[PDB]
């Protein structure tokens, strides 16, 4: 005898989880201006929900970046997120795909400056997009940020998803701590808020955090001020 | 989780005004989203011909909902996937692959997946609703997510009965096929894998369509491929079209896979080695 495979194709708690499927192309425009600096990074690649997999690469369009690449990793699409079966109902990030949702952030490098952030994360055609604006106020121009002290690299740990019932969203307070080429540690404080654009209902999570592990690299044939970026990101602290 | 107020929502579903249309199915989608016991609930209260009715409404958010709804149905029971067929959502659902709303046309794709995971009467009334033209037609599609759904249900119509994969043969589903067997993406690829293993598991003719479609090179080429479930999945197809006849069997023979057998079974793996042991005994005979 010979074997056949049929299975569904299964339940989905909202309609936006559908959208992330297989590996769907990312685009992600930054216009930034940090104490009168002014610089614009575009990024391309892909983002895997199911295995939790991000592949960019991001290019300063401007020329040199003023600032560190690390520093611009959290602003630089937590809809790829792996959201384990048992979680499906927890994710607000595909939930309020295609019309997306604005995401909110004020980033304060302790004893240095602050990042204030506004985004749109939504579809555009196929093409899932993180279009950006970003102003830096108050830095030292000899600090670990305008004057690039900080290690390329970003650490591995979790941040914490709460909602946001009276705004119809979520919010998120984490720190990140970049390590400095010294020995020492630059920490970033980060203030999140994340709201639908659309009408639609969205699915309000009940609290858990996100893990996310990403590794920072350069292209070999690349003359443009670059940052190749993985992450791997994993929904947990819900259970069965 | 389970409410008790679902006779007046289904009422409501055939209200005049727009808002206690919505509010009424936005709650009684959300009570479909949950287990198989709550999808009966919203059955046995008759909301199914009011979401077909649905499927024919001018807003998208109506028809977004209603379709989102039905597929979580589908995803229910065999029974469940009957509900629905009977409810006489398939035309519906076969009319929404046309559709110019990328969004709509996945979510119509997506429940066509669940409804052709049942029975093989069930597969029939897919076919017979005429779904095969226009899947056959989404795989040349620019859209991963559109490919994906597409071949994902096609691989469920396949492993019905060996009309049933005829009738996705006739439908000339194997030149798209074949040529996704070279394809970047690991996904469509599998997906692909598991259509043609399902059209190979068929009669003689049918397992010949495919060697005269052009399968049997990429096959082989998928033998050496490092990924351990393409290479399991390239030998299930091996090993389904090797239980043909003499010609079934020295066409798989003339693409070169019979060093390629013998090197997999010095392979780590257990499955892989156990699966080409049984793969290589079948094509001598």
């Amino acid at each position: 005898k010979r074997k056949r495979k049929r299975k569904r194709e299964g339940k989905l708690m909202s309609k936006g989880e559908e959208l992330f499927t297989g590996v769907v192309p990312i685009l992600v425009e930054l216009d930034g201006d940090v104490n009168g600096h002014k610089f614009s990074v575009r990024g391309e690649g892909e983002g895997d929900a199911t295995n939790g997999k991000l592949t960019l690469k991001f290019i300063c369009t401007t020329g040199k970046l003023p600032v560190p690449w690390p520093t611009l990793v959290t602003t630089l699409v937590q809809c790829f997120s792996r959201y384990p079966d048992h979680m499906k109902r927890h994710d607000f990030f595909k939930s309020a795909m295609p019309e997306g949702y604005v995401q909110e952030r004020t980033i304060s490098f302790k004893d240095d400056g602050t990042y204030k952030t506004r985004a749109e994360v939504k579809f555009e055609g196929d093409t899932l997009v993180n279009r950006i604006e970003l102003k830096g106020i108050d830095f030292k121009e000899d600090g670990n940020i305008l004057g690039h002290k900080l290690e390329y690299n970003f650490n591995s740990h979790n941040v914490y998803i709460t909602a946001d019932k009276q705004k119809n969203g979520i919010k998120a307070n984490f720190k990140i701590r970049h390590n400095v080429e010294d020995g020492s540690v630059q920490l970033a404080d980060h203030y999140q808020q994340n709201t639908p654009i659309g009408d639609g209902p969205v699915l309000l999570p009940d609290n858990h955090y996100l893990s996310t592990q990403s590794v920072l690299s350069k292209d070999p044939n690349e003359k443009r001020d670059h940052m190749v970026l993985l992450e791997f990101v994993t929904a947990a602290g819900i259970t069965h | 989780g389970p409410g008790s107020e679902l006779p007046q929502m289904v009422q409501q579903l055939n209200s005049p005004d727009q808002q206690e249309l919505q509010s009424a199915l936005r709650k009684l989608s959300q009570i479909a989203s949950g287990g198989n016991e709550q999808i009966q609930a919203v059955i046995d209260a008759g909301a199914l011909p009011a979401l077909v009715q649905l499927l024919s409404s001018p807003n998208e958010q109506i028809l977004q909902e209603a379709l989102w709804a039905l597929s979580n149905i589908a995803s229910g029971g065999n029974e469940q996937i009957q509900a629905v067929i009977d409810a006489g959502a398939l035309p519906a659902l076969v009319q929404l692959l046309s559709s110019p709303n990328e969004q709509i046309l996945q979510e119509a794709l997506w429940a066509l997946s669940n409804i052709a995971s049942g029975g093989n009467e069930q597969i029939q009334a897919v076919i017979d609703a005429g779904a095969l033209p226009a899947l056959v037609q989404l795989l040349s599609s620019p859209n991963e997510q559109i490919l994906q759904e597409a071949l994902w249900a096609l691989s469920n119509i396949a492993s019905g009965g060996n009309e049933q994969i005829q009738a996705v043969i006739d439908a000339g589903a194997l030149p798209a096929l074949v040529q996704l067997l070279s394809s970047p993406n690991e996904q469509i690829l599998q997906e692909a894998l598991w259509a043609l293993s399902n059209i190979a598991s068929g009669g003689n003719e049918q397992i010949q369509a495919v060697i005269d479609a052009g399968a049997l090179p990429a096959l082989v080429q998928l033998l050496s491929s490092p990924n351990e479930q393409i290479l399991q999945e390239a030998l299930w197809a091996l090993s389904n079209i090797a239980s043909g006849g003499n010609e079934q069997k020295q066409a798989v023979k003339e693409a070169g896979a019979l060093e390629k057998l013998e090197q997999l079974q010095s392979h780590e793996n257990e499955k892989i080695q156990k699966e080409a042991q049984e793969a290589l005994e079948k094509l001598q005979s």
